[PDB]
């Protein structure tokens, strides 16, 4: 509905803090569920 | 009203929620007011006394 | 002491990062503690 609008993606600042979390947390996952 | 009526129609608020409104513009946050009600109304009862 | 208070729920914007995540991580847990 609004003109003029732009096409970009907004990066989430959530992102990276889950990522680092998840850089951890995915990790520690792919380290615990493995075994 | 409190000063909505100088700008057009008039919409009603409480009186203890308005003077919230005001404290706002002044620096300070709403929630001072609601923690100290009591006192205000006998001080400025008081104070056209 | 706030006086004319009312009753509700309140929602948290990290519980769509904690409630939309804890049950991915309950999720990927369920996963995780089944075997
Ligand atoms: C909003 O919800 C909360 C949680 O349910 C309500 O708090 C509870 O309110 C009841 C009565 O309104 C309290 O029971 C009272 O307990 C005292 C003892 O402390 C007793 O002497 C009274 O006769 C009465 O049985 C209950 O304790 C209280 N819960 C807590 C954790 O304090 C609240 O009342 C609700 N408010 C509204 C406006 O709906
Ligand atoms: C901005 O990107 C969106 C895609 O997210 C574009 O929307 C597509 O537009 C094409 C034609 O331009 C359609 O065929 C697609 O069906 C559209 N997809 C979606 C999801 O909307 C949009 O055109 C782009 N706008 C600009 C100005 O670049
Ligand atoms: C990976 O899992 C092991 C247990 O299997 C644990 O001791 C170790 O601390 C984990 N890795 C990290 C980086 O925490
Ligand atoms: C659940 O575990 C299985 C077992 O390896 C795996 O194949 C699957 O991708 C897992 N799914 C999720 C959502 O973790």
């Amino acid at each position: 509905v609004v003109i003029g609008i732009v096409n970009n993606t907004v990066y989430d600042p959530l992102q990276p803090e889950l990522d680092s979390f998840k850089e951890e947390l995915d990790k520690y996952f792919k380290n615990h569920t493995s075994p | 009203s409190g000063w909505t009526f100088g700008a057009g129609a008039a919409l009603q608020i409480p009186f203890a929620m308005q003077m919230a409104y005001r404290f706002n513009g002044i620096g300070v946050t709403q929630n001072v007011l609601y923690e100290n009600q009591k006192l205000i109304a006998n001080q400025f009862n008081s104070a056209i006394g």
